[PDB]
RNA sequence: GCGCCGGAGCCUCGGUUGGCCUCGGAUAGCCGGUCCCCCGCCGGGGUCCGGUGCGGAGAGCCCUUCGUCCCGGGAAACGGGGCGGCCGGAAAGGGGGCCGCCCUCUCGCCCGUCACGCACCGCACGUUCGUGGGGAACCUGGCGCUAAACCAUUCGUAGACGAC
RNA sequence: GCCACUUUUGGUAAGCAGAACUGGCGCUGCGGGAUGAACCGAACGCCGGGUUAAGGCGCCCGAUGCCGACGCUCAUCAGACC
RNA sequence: GCGGUGCGCCGCGACCGGCUCCGGGACGGCUGGGAAGGCCCCGGCGGGGAAGGUGGCCCGGGGGCCCCGGGUGUUACAGCC
């Protein structure tokens, strides 16, 4: 009863638009690997937009001003907060439901992370428009932890490769087993084929 | 308009054998192997003929600024096959007015120390990007010969040393000093 | 309207929360970045200020007007007894920073260092690490320790060794010793923990850490001067004599 | 590299629209994005059809680009498409989708009671193959 | 006029009133294009006011009917002569479309003028729509379809039906 | 011995931008997302089930803490399969984004 | 008087009504095998063979709850349930796999046979996660523990007072 | 007294001053124009059901989560509704 | 038993009427007494036309008789008007 969304290949505010309404309707949504979120438009326009957000600062005491978060997780958290009614109790309950991480931490490396096709770069951009990675933008604007995230990601992609070879060889044992037992399951198989489950 | 189809082919000689792995192309031949990754250009690359003699690049439904890119792949692959089967050689001449420009070549072709340019004491160390070898020529007074496979690496390493020898704060039209690219061309003639 | 005569700004905004320091001894905000091609060495030490003195030395800088002449120079004597190493701390690099992994203390911790764990050494019964130092003289405790050393060898990235001053040898009033994490910079993590657990529980002098004529950085809180005003603190220009509510 | 091409005389399964679920034969190309089309042996009347609703398949039957519905019907049932489609593994999984959508309550129960043992037998055969691989290893 | 929906072609005829100097006037006829016969009769009196000395009151409609397309199953080329008013000065034009029906190509004409030139349907003034054979065409965007062996793939099939699987785990495919 | 109610979420009241009308709940039912598809649920008894502090009765049983506010599903809403319900006492805004059960039993099948 | 494991019930806060245990990723390209072939610490790739509106399908997969009783068929047998060791986990560490024992069953599953179980007399919050989270007192045992903080005094590296 | 369509006088001009016609505000809520005396819609007893106007329908925020239709458009200062 | 009135509280159903938002059938009129299309050229007889030119013919190359281009031209072993 928790939506584990992936973040790679998704447009920033176009993912945040679905996430905002889906959290106001009561889900607990965990958008994971947020540094792989990309934004449309080219990287120099996008970092000029974020540097303009940096210079927008309370003049007399910038401690009270806009907290320009630098990590990609909290950039995406700030844009979901912009799309939620967060001055009030239901918007604050929604922000309490949304959890947002950089990379894939170990409550969620073992779980199967979802996608949103409606907010995805190969669906909602022309293939010749330039885009901009939010992780690289965050690193250019002052996020400190790109390199440690990338090394932890190559570690988890190795360990996921191990899990995937194990799952492949289990699936191949399953197909050799079904080939070896079709003589005494082909009566059970045949009524799953007449109801459209194996054709 | 959105033009329905535009294509060009690339004739391929016999001593070489291109192979395309999806959209990145890998040219192997006499001198060395080199690749280039066309995954930014959104076209189709057929490899046709047996002996694989032709590379067809075609683009379907392309407007003007994208049909511009349908023969620039042909130009990159033509320059690619040229640099594989023949290699590239840029000879660049060292022009001075009074102070002679002293060039020494360290790390067997990979770093260039330029000295005495305009009488400056700041010595210039320029590193060739990999695969390019700089060399002082013979039977000619002031040359630097840049050998390599592909022109982007070779001509980039040439432009680095040309912009390294530059005149600042004075009249660039009178003070015609520096090392300038004179003779682009080939290692082995065909 | 603007300011008639431009003039640079009093004070620095870089040091801006000009409050009392939240800690008495100066903390190293950043140790030097390690490279594994060094031998293993300590990147900090901890001495106490004593005073000031002249010297006379013959300066060798060629070209200068004081070449081969003899300047005098103010020096500062930092009395610096050998610190005793007591524990090691390991750190794992996380996408939220660098968290601590597993602090490991030695068996015999001297009462110099034991006073640091107590706000009141008189009223207590001096009970710190009594349940902990039974983990060194039994087999289950020793191989639990070898388990966490093996976990520190493979999950930690930065290793900081714990060291305290040796306060008996100092003429001060106090006895409660200063404890400090010193980062061990040097070779790979196996070499680093082997060095650290071999030199665990024993001393290290200054000459293991620094050398003669080595530029260092000095960290500490300044000399406190109390609640003071803008002329005394920010060095603004005093308003003239005729001012009604104070100048 | 592309292997399904819009041209004169391909059949295309239709995704949505008025005529969802049928094959058509593309006759001519009106625009960048619209095509004159006719499925004459499946009751799709000769009409225009956009490309966005039609999924072109690997059946090229030849006829001229202005041929009438008579000649498209002739080439259709000369090639005998309507059995090649019903034997194609596209339409087999289409009609399988349609079957498990058409499934009633009682046979949903019968499917469940079947597939429970149909998974039990594979599951213990798979674990005995796992221990047979471990005995091969040992 | 609002170019609402696909247009229809209206053959509409009209004449001045029976007046005692000429008791039977001539009858005039227009091919006009309009969403329905009400706005069609209004466009008729607009153009006949532009051409003759004839108005809503000094004349009458006679037959306002539809021209059905006479071969809607043969793809044809249409040449369309226009007259539109820009932000600065009006211009005569010639555009070419390719469609099954005549009113379909004029619907495509109004939408193409509104797309490219921002010309709105009160400003756009039609004058001549003709079916043009496949060699008299002047425009490359139409002439590129004159191929008996025309052939092209459908390269980048961008995923429509985005929100039926809204939280999926498949990455979508676009090579079909 | 399992669930006999469809899952629905009290999205909000029937409202405008500067006005809400609390007599009509907006219910978002799981799985149905079009007006072509919302037709099955019209007229179904829906219920907001909640617990409380002190015990109240429970018919066909003994008193416990749980409580209801019954209703019915009146008419579709929008194009995304959102629907309107009317409850016999208006729902508290406590219930925003909490599970309203929507039953099956006024069947028309 | 406090932590730990080894039963009855009582207040209070409430949400919830089966799980999905994971390749990386491409998008003018993918997925899965054999490896016949070549090297590296099983993997990397060429080659061939299948799928590709994805069926090794999230349009999906697993689980499938009325219960027991007789006996029969298919299924299992090398299986189910019930004590000690081996390791696998660090980014915010997994109620996981594996070697034996002494126990005990042909019961679990799929088709049939046989009857029985308040059939509470048409009627709503049922069915769970649930030994839920927190709070007091009744508990019967066992191995473990019997500390600091603050004031007051002093210091003066600190100081308006606290603070240090 | 003030504002607005259109006509109009002085003034370079003005959220300036001075007129004509009509409608408004003042005396007036309500939906929309984010915000707002005058603009767009619409004028009011207290309610239930239905339906609209002007304006909208990614999310804040009811409504496009249409497999909407045809194009133009790259902005290192994009554009976005009397 | 009949007639009136009400149930202590919480609920359900049934039909009848009013007002509505929908959904499924079915029948007919008008038009250019609809425009097209369907089946009986490879609808019938004969006459033409040209191309987004099919056969064939030639030229060119990719092959193992097919495909790909370019030219000629008028039904041929496709069709269109
Ligand atoms: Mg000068
Ligand atoms: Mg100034
Ligand atoms: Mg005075
Ligand atoms: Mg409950
Ligand atoms: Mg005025
Ligand atoms: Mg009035
Ligand atoms: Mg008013
Ligand atoms: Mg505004
Ligand atoms: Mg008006
Ligand atoms: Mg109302
Ligand atoms: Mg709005």
């Amino acid at each position: 009863q928790v939506l584990v969304l992936d973040g790679r290949g998704h447009l920033l505010g176009r993912l945040a638009a679905i996430v905002a309404k889906q959290v106001l309707l009561g889900r607990k949504v965990v958008v994971v690997r947020c540094e792989g979120i990309n934004i449309s438009g080219n990287f120099y326009r996008n970092k000029l937009k974020y540097l303009a957000f940096l210079r927008k600062r309370m003049n007399t005491n910038p401690s009270r001003g806009p907290y320009h978060f630098r990590a990609p997780s909290r950039i995406f958290w700030r844009t979901v907060r912009g799309m939620l009614p967060h001055k009030t109790k239901r918007g604050q309950a929604a922000l309490d439901r949304l959890k947002v991480f950089d990379g894939i931490p170990p409550p969620y490396d073992k779980k199967k992370r979802m996608v949103v096709p409606a907010a995805l770069k190969v669906v909602r951009l022309k293939p010749t428009r330039k885009f901009a990675y939010l992780g690289r933008l965050a690193h250019e604007v002052g996020w400190k932890y790109q390199a440690v995230t990338a090394t932890l990601e190559e570690k988890r992609k190795e360990k996921a490769k191990i899990h995937y070879r194990k799952k492949k060889q289990l699936m191949r044992l399953r197909k050799q087993a079904e080939k070896n037992v079709e003589k005494k399951i082909s009566k059970f198989t045949d009524v799953l084929k007449t109801h459209g489950l194996l054709v | 308009m959105k033009t329905i189809l535009s294509n060009q082919t690339v004739d391929i000689p016999e001593n070489v054998d291109i192979s395309l792995k999806g959209r990145t192309v890998i040219v192997k031949g006499p001198r060395g192997t080199l690749r280039r990754d066309f995954n930014h250009i959104n076209v189709e690359l057929s490899l046709l003929g047996k002996k694989k003699k032709r590379l067809r690049v075609d683009k379907w439904w392309g407007n003007r600024k994208e049909l511009a890119t349908v023969r620039t792949i042909c130009s990159h692959v033509q320059n690619m096959i040229k640099g594989v089967t023949l290699g590239f050689r840029y000879k660049m001449r060292s022009v001075y007015a009074h102070f002679p420009i002293n060039v020494v070549i360290q790390e067997n072709g990979s770093l260039v120390e330029i000295r005495n340019f305009l009488g400056e004491k700041y010595i210039r160390r320029v590193r060739m990007r990999p695969g390019v070898a700089c060399s002082v020529s013979q039977a000619q007074k002031d040359e630097l010969v840049l050998e390599g496979n592909d022109i982007e690496l070779v001509s980039n390493s040439a432009a680095l040393i040309q912009q390294a020898t530059t005149v600042k704060n004075k009249d660039i039209r009178k003070f015609l000093d520096g090392i300038y690219v004179s003779e682009k061309g080939t290692v082995q003639q065909a | 309207s603007h300011r008639k005569f431009s003039a640079p700004r009093h004070g620095s905004l870089g040091f801006l929360p000009r409050k009392r320091s939240s800690r008495h001894r100066g903390k190293v905000k950043s140790f030097p970045k390690d490279d594994p091609s060094k031998p293993v060495h300590l990147t900090a030490f901890l001495g106490y200020k004593a005073g000031m003195t002249h010297i006379v030395r013959e300066v060798d800088r060629p070209g200068s007007k004081v070449n081969k002449k003899e300047v005098v120079e103010a020096v500062t004597i930092v009395e610096t007894p050998p610190m005793v190493v007591v524990g090691i701390v390991g750190y794992v690099e996380t996408p939220r920073g660098l968290r601590t992994f597993k602090t490991v203390f030695a068996e015999h911790i001297s009462d110099e260092c034991k006073r640091r764990f107590y706000k009141n050494w008189h009223k207590s019964k001096k009970k710190a690490f009594t349940k902990y130092c039974k983990k060194w003289q039994d087999d289950a405790g020793k191989r639990q320790l070898d388990k966490d050393f093996s976990s520190m060898k493979k999950y930690c990235q930065v290793i900081r060794v714990l060291a305290h001053t040796q306060m008996r040898l100092l003429p001060l009033r106090q006895k409660k010793a200063h404890l400090m994490e010193i980062q061990v910079n040097g070779g790979t993590v196996a070499e680093k923990l082997d060095w650290a657990r071999e030199r665990l529980e024993q001393q290290v002098p200054v000459s293991q850490v620094f050398g003669q004529d080595e530029m260092i950085d000095v960290i500490g809180v300044t000399k406190g001067k109390g609640y003071k005003g803008v002329t005394s603190r920010w060095h603004t220009k005093k308003l003239p004599r005729k001012t009604h509510r104070g100048l | 590299v592309f292997r399904r091409f819009v041209e004169v005389g391909r059949v295309a399964y239709v995704s949505f629209g008025p005529h969802a679920g049928k094959l058509v034969a593309i006759v001519d190309v009106i625009d960048q994005n619209r095509a004159l089309v006719d499925g004459p042996c499946t009751r799709v009347r000769r009409q225009a059809m956009p490309f966005k609703c039609m999924q072109l398949t690997d059946f090229i039957l030849k006829f001229p680009h202005s041929a009438r519905q008579k000649y498209v019907r002739k080439a259709w049932e000369k090639a005998d498409i309507n059995t090649k489609w019903a034997a194609t593994r596209w339409a087999k999984k289409i009609e399988a989708r349609e079957r498990k959508a058409k499934m009633t309550d009682f046979d949903r129960y019968k499917v469940m009671k079947a597939k429970k043992m149909r998974n039990r037998i594979i599951k213990n055969e798979v674990k005995k193959l796992q221990r047979a691989a471990l005995l091969k290893a040992s | 006029m609002k170019a609402s929906g696909t247009l229809r072609e209206y053959k509409v005829v009209g004449r001045c009133l029976p007046t005692p100097k000429c008791r039977t006037p001539p009858l005039y006829r227009m091919r006009i294009f309009a969403p329905n016969h009400v706005v069609a009769k209004s466009r008729f009196w607009y153009f006949v006011s532009q051409l003759k000395k004839m108005k809503k009151s000094s004349g009458e409609i006679v037959y306002c009917g539809q021209v059905f397309e006479k071969s809607p199953l043969r793809v044809k080329n249409f040449g369309i002569w226009l007259r539109y008013d820009s932000r600065s000065g009006t211009h005569n034009m010639y555009r070419e479309y390719r469609d099954l029906t005549t009113a379909g190509a004029v619907t495509q004409c109004y939408r193409d003028m509104g797309a490219r030139h921002r010309a709105r349907a009160h400003s756009i003034q039609i004058m001549k729509v003709e079916e043009i054979a496949a060699s008299k065409c002047r425009r490359p965007a139409v002439k590129q379809f004159h191929d008996s062996k025309i052939k092209f793939p459908l390269p980048h099939r961008v995923l429509r039906r985005q929100h039926k699987p809204r939280f999926t785990t498949k990455r979508p495919n676009t090579f079909f | 011995s399992g669930r006999l109610w469809c899952k629905a979420i009290f999205a909000g009241y029937k409202r405008g931008l500067r006005n809400q009308r609390e007599h009509t709940a907006l219910l978002k039912i799981e799985g149905v997302y079009a007006r072509d598809e919302t037709e099955f649920y019209l007229g179904k008894r829906c219920a907001y089930v909640y617990k409380a502090k002190n015990n109240t009765v429970t018919p066909g049983g003994k008193p416990n803490k749980t409580r209801v506010i019954w209703g019915k599903v009146t008419r579709a809403h929008g194009n995304s399969g959102m629907v309107r319900a009317k409850f016999r006492s208006n729902l508290p805004a406590k219930a925003i984004g909490h599970r309203i059960r929507v039953m099956l039993y006024p069947s028309r099948i």
